[PDB]
């Protein structure tokens, strides 16, 4: 009412000559705004809220291993890798020939058990410690590589380990420029050397994840490896005080939005302005 | 609304193959780190979230400290207006008048001002006879 009072001031001329429909167009345009802004703002604080359920449900019971588990993948039953061969586990490789049960009688006598490649959860992280405790004998064997992993902090060895598994020891061992730097400690030249290779190409993700580990020599890009980092997600509720913000002013809001469609049409740039002043105050 | 529409996105990548199947021991993870990739769209997020709040302020500054430059060329133009009511062949419209204004660029809001008048007046002046010119170096000093 005030501003219906104070348009017709500040800007029509005369005693009575005209009426009041931008006070009816105005509460009625506000219905509309306050509803609809007001349904969607409901609906994303439900589905904040029931995901926040499914995120509190998420929580149930409660390291390298989850590095190598997130590039190259954790499996519980034999499978095929990209050149087709027989695996298990983390990048187990039971036989590398066609035979669909040389691979069964090699991981039978690797576990120790009559299984027809369906594993237990520890059994994975078993053959998974042993393929890296051998991935490291080998290093220290390796004359190109071995000064290098000795230099290295564990999280940029758990790195090295990581490209060996990929590429296979003589695979690492050709990066002379990279493991150079790596053991100079200048991690951002060896990190932009990195980037360079065929290795980069081929897998531009994996190969994203292991150069920022060897630059931060931090857990991050990839000891915050442990689902833990996804209770974090849960502190991104902070949406829920947000709300409180948003919501309190809606009604302010569009108010404003339905004075400024309403009368505002045929105002000066300079009228809405100062109109939209006084609608302020 | 764009990176809203991105964040929700993987929000609903997450609850819909969270609860796909049940034990989730692998794959999983391998959409979180899809969520982990989702942790730093949200960083973007909270940087343009961020320079929002300093962005107003700045702008709402740049527009006080530029009115003068508007308040002269309202005046500017209303001359030139008032030379082309009197007679035909000296009509402006905001038109030229605001291309004129561009060739300004193409202690500095002051700079940007002197320049306004010397190219308004460097231009325009050859539209009008010595009688007008005269006038209009008068007026605008």
């Amino acid at each position: 009412i005030h501003f219906d009072r104070n348009f017709y001031q500040k800007m029509k001329v005369g005693v009575n000559p005209r009426s009041p429909g931008y006070f009816i167009d105005g509460l009625r345009a506000l219905v509309k705004l306050v509803t609809a802004k007001y349904q969607d703002l409901q609906e994303n604080q439900r589905f904040v809220n029931v995901g926040l359920e499914k995120l509190n449900e998420s929580v149930l019971k409660v390291n390298i291993f989850e590095m190598l588990r997130i590039d190259e993948g954790l499996r519980l039953k034999i499978y095929k890798d990209t050149e087709g061969y027989y695996t298990i586990g983390i990048g187990h490789l039971l036989t590398k020939s066609p035979s669909l049960n040389a691979a069964k009688s090699e991981l039978d006598k690797a576990i120790g058990r009559n299984t027809n490649g369906v594993i237990t959860k520890d059994e994975a992280e078993k053959l998974f410690n042993q393929d890296v405790d051998a991935a490291v004998r080998g290093i220290l064997r390796n004359a190109k590589l071995k000064p290098v992993y000795d230099s290295l902090d564990a999280v940029r060895r758990a790195a090295l380990i990581n490209m060996v598994f990929q590429m296979g020891e003589t695979g690492v061992a050709g990066f002379t420029n990279s493991l150079r730097m790596l053991q100079q400690k200048r991690w951002d030249e060896a990190a932009v050397n990195l980037a360079k290779s065929r290795w980069y190409n081929q897998t531009p993700n994996r190969a994203k994840r292991v150069i920022t580990t060897f630059r931060t020599g931090t857990w991050d890009a990839y000891i915050s490896l442990v689902k833990s980092l996804t209770f974090e997600k849960e502190r991104w509720l902070n949406t829920t005080k947000q709300f409180s913000k948003t919501s309190q002013e809606l009604i302010g809001n569009c108010i404003i939005s339905s004075i400024y469609e309403t009368y505002f049409g045929h105002l000066n740039e300079r009228e809405r302005a100062d109109m939209l002043v006084i609608l302020k105050r | 609304t764009e990176y809203k529409l991105k964040l929700k996105n993987l929000e609903k990548r997450l609850l819909e193959e969270l609860n796909n199947s049940q034990g989730n021991m692998l794959e999983n993870d391998e959409l979180m780190v899809t969520l982990n990739n989702l942790k730093k769209e949200a960083m973007n997020i909270e940087k343009k979230l961020s320079e929002s709040e300093e962005f107003f302020p700045q702008f709402d500054n740049l527009v006080e400290e530029y009115s003068i430059i508007g308040k002269h060329s309202v005046k500017i133009f209303s001359m030139l207006e008032k030379f082309g009511q009197f007679h035909w062949f000296y009509g402006i419209s905001i038109g030229q008048f605001l291309s004129c204004f561009k060739r300004v660029f193409i202690t500095r809001v002051d700079e940007i001002l002197w320049l306004l008048y010397q190219e308004v007046y460097c231009q325009f002046s050859t539209a009008l006879d010595k009688k007008f010119k005269m006038i209009m170096a008068m007026t605008m000093f």
